[PDB]
């Protein structure tokens, strides 16, 4: 309740504490990549940064709210997790 | 077996007027002997461990029941042919039932296959099955990359070998790309390295960097294990770029490699047409871009020549339906380059290459749909571009066909 | 971890400037969000604020505060210094909620939920142009949600409007291979427009907006 989004919590007043085939959607069949072709243009550590595991792996699609009234999964308040993999954060 | 087949056999032998109970008596006796042998030929199939029931199993099942695996002929004296089999009769239902006796002599005999050899490999290493080609295969925690450090070191070695400092290193790295089974789950990083490379490698037209990357694409494609059409949306642009772009370096000489690079791009386009094909997405999209490259006003010789090659290598019908209504424009372009008072440019070289390629394609396009009559001056109805030399190319193609 | 008082005060002033007291402070707050160099360490707070505020639309169907939150997202995207790759999984379903939800209005007939539709559709086309990678599969997973919301019947005309708006802001080849097969659905639409059992209902304005 007192963390980031406390303003929203206080405003609420809560106080505890075949066209669906996979290929159709591959971006080779949905992108004008012909425009990209450049006509007349004028290991101690990984060299690729560790990607966000949640974006790469998690099903964030399950936090989309398709219908406000009939929402299939009961959602819960989210705690701040301060990922330390990201640089630019002191801790 | 049906009894109406047993009366046909009886009356075609001289035994006429057989009763139905006489005829039913034949078809339960012989249907038992077929069932007795096929149950007995399944013993040789289970003991020869092939679950196939080959043609030789019935030859041993017959010999086991003291019947000659003699097929199609029966020797009442047994002395000429004993229980050794003759391998059956190679006969069909849809056969011709009459052949010429010199047709069987003049056909080439099939190749005797390789003899049996003993190779060893590893089903399991201390419990784990290796992925060799002989086998079927609050702070959030600090995550690990999805590649191992052996895999990441392998990627670094293969990419630093594929930039072609040494040729034997390249060739192995290309074969390693062409047949590594575990090269999936590293394929995003290879596709990104290719795509990103060509785009910052056409900023300065570095031909080797590009010829090595196109060979890397070709080595990525013929690998049978990996799934490529998730990554072809990055591949298509780079391979097509190796065809429709201007050359920032010395364009006139290495243009020979440049022409070769354009041919490689055309081959990549042909591969794109061949695999990964669904309705109206890939082949028609690159065909439309090639045609609007062609109909483009004042098209560059570099871009013009590359697009000409790309539309040329698309197969049998594509040049049959597309290159036809455009000969006059090609001739006019050639005439303008010729009338130039200046060769201090690459226009003349581009024109000569384009004309030669178009003339060779037109030659078989003609050899393919029409007889070789009036090969002297009838081509003057098509502006007289290749004419008698085109006729000579058609004659060489006819000689190759005769050799075949 | 905890925000220092400086950036705690900056977070408070910037979030309360985009709640609707006046327009000029809102424009200066959005021009602050779009053009400051050091707003990292306050990006998770802004993402949480935006996603929870779009969720709070279900208790109070406020069109205006949703337009303000979508202009907050559009200002967050224009910042060159901060990288929204680690927080895009929160902002994608918020803009999606502004697109394909059915009641975006308090008074459905007069509120132009329609603009928060095409604005958020342009926003999600930008968010899957800048961030879609073959490891992400953002654009394919957004097209699949829009497609199975459009092809499936029983969907309201507002959510079909949102689906068609997003699919048509993605590009030309998407409307070639998604919209053009179901053009016969226009007949099913004109079933309820040129005729229509009920006339004084609210289906007609949404249907000819879709048209």
């Amino acid at each position: 309740r007192y963390g980031p989004a406390r303003l929203w919590y206080d405003m609420l007043g809560v106080p505890e504490d075949d066209l669906l085939a996979d290929e159709n959607f591959l971006m080779v069949t949905q992108l004008h990549w012909e425009d990209d072709i450049i006509w007349d243009g004028e290991p101690w550590y990984s060299i690729f940064p560790i990607d966000n595991e949640d974006l790469v792996y998690g099903r964030w699609e399950d936090n989309i709210i398709w219908d406000a009234q009939a929402m299939p999964r009961l959602l819960e308040p989210p705690v701040l997790t301060l990922d330390p993999n990201d640089e630019n954060l002191i801790l | 077996l049906p009894s109406e087949s047993m009366k046909v056999v009886a009356e075609s032998m001289g035994i006429a007027q057989i009763q139905e109970e006489t005829c039913q008596l034949l078809t339960d006796e012989v249907s038992y002997r077929i069932k007795e042998i096929a149950q007995d030929a399944l013993k040789f199939m289970h003991m020869g461990k092939r679950q196939k029931l080959t043609t030789s199993d019935i030859d041993y099942a017959l010999k086991l029941k003291n019947v000659e695996p003699l097929y199609g002929f029966h020797a009442q004296e047994f002395i000429p042919f004993r229980f050794a089999s003759g391998g059956g009769r190679e006969l069909y239902f849809y056969e011709e039932k009459e052949v010429d006796l010199s047709d069987i002599i003049n056909t080439p005999l099939p190749r005797v296959p390789l003899d049996v050899c003993l190779k060893a490999h590893w089903l399991s290493i201390e419990g784990c099955q290796p992925a060799i080609p002989e086998n079927p295969p609050r702070l959030k925690p600090r995550s690990i990359h999805e590649l191992s450090v052996e895999q990441q070191l392998y990627y670094k070695e293969i990419t630093e070998a594929c930039v072609g400092s040494c040729e034997a290193k390249r060739a192995e790295a290309l074969q390693s790309i062409a047949t590594d089974p575990g090269l999936y789950q590293m394929l995003p990083r290879f596709s990104t390295f290719i795509s990103e490379g060509v785009r910052v490698n056409v900023v300065q037209n570095n031909l080797a960097l590009l010829i090595y990357l196109m060979r890397m694409v070709k080595a990525l494609m013929d690998n049978p294990t990996l799934y490529l059409e998730k990554y072809v949306h990055e591949l298509i642009p780079a391979v097509m770029t190796c065809i429709v772009s201007r050359q920032l370096c010395l364009r006139p000489d290495v243009d020979n490699h440049w022409a070769l690079r354009d041919f490689a791009a055309r081959l990549v386009a042909q591969i794109c047409k061949h695999f990964s094909t669904t309705t109206n997405n890939i082949q028609s999209r690159i065909t439309k871009t090639f045609t609007k490259s062609w109909v483009d006003e004042k098209t560059p010789w570099t871009t013009r020549y590359g697009s000409i090659a790309g539309l040329a290598e698309l197969g049998h019908d594509v040049i049959k339906t597309l290159i036809l209504p455009r000969l006059q424009q090609e001739g006019e372009r050639i005439r303008s380059v010729l009338d130039g008072p200046v060769l201090s440019n690459i226009d003349r070289i581009g024109a000569d290459h384009v004309q030669s390629l178009l003339l060779k394609h037109c030659a078989p396009v003609l050899a393919k749909l029409r007889p070789p009559p009036d090969n002297q001056d009838a081509y003057r109805a098509e502006f007289g571009s290749l004419g008698p030399l085109l006729c000579s190319q058609v004659v060489k193609a006819r000689a190759q066909a005769a050799l075949q």
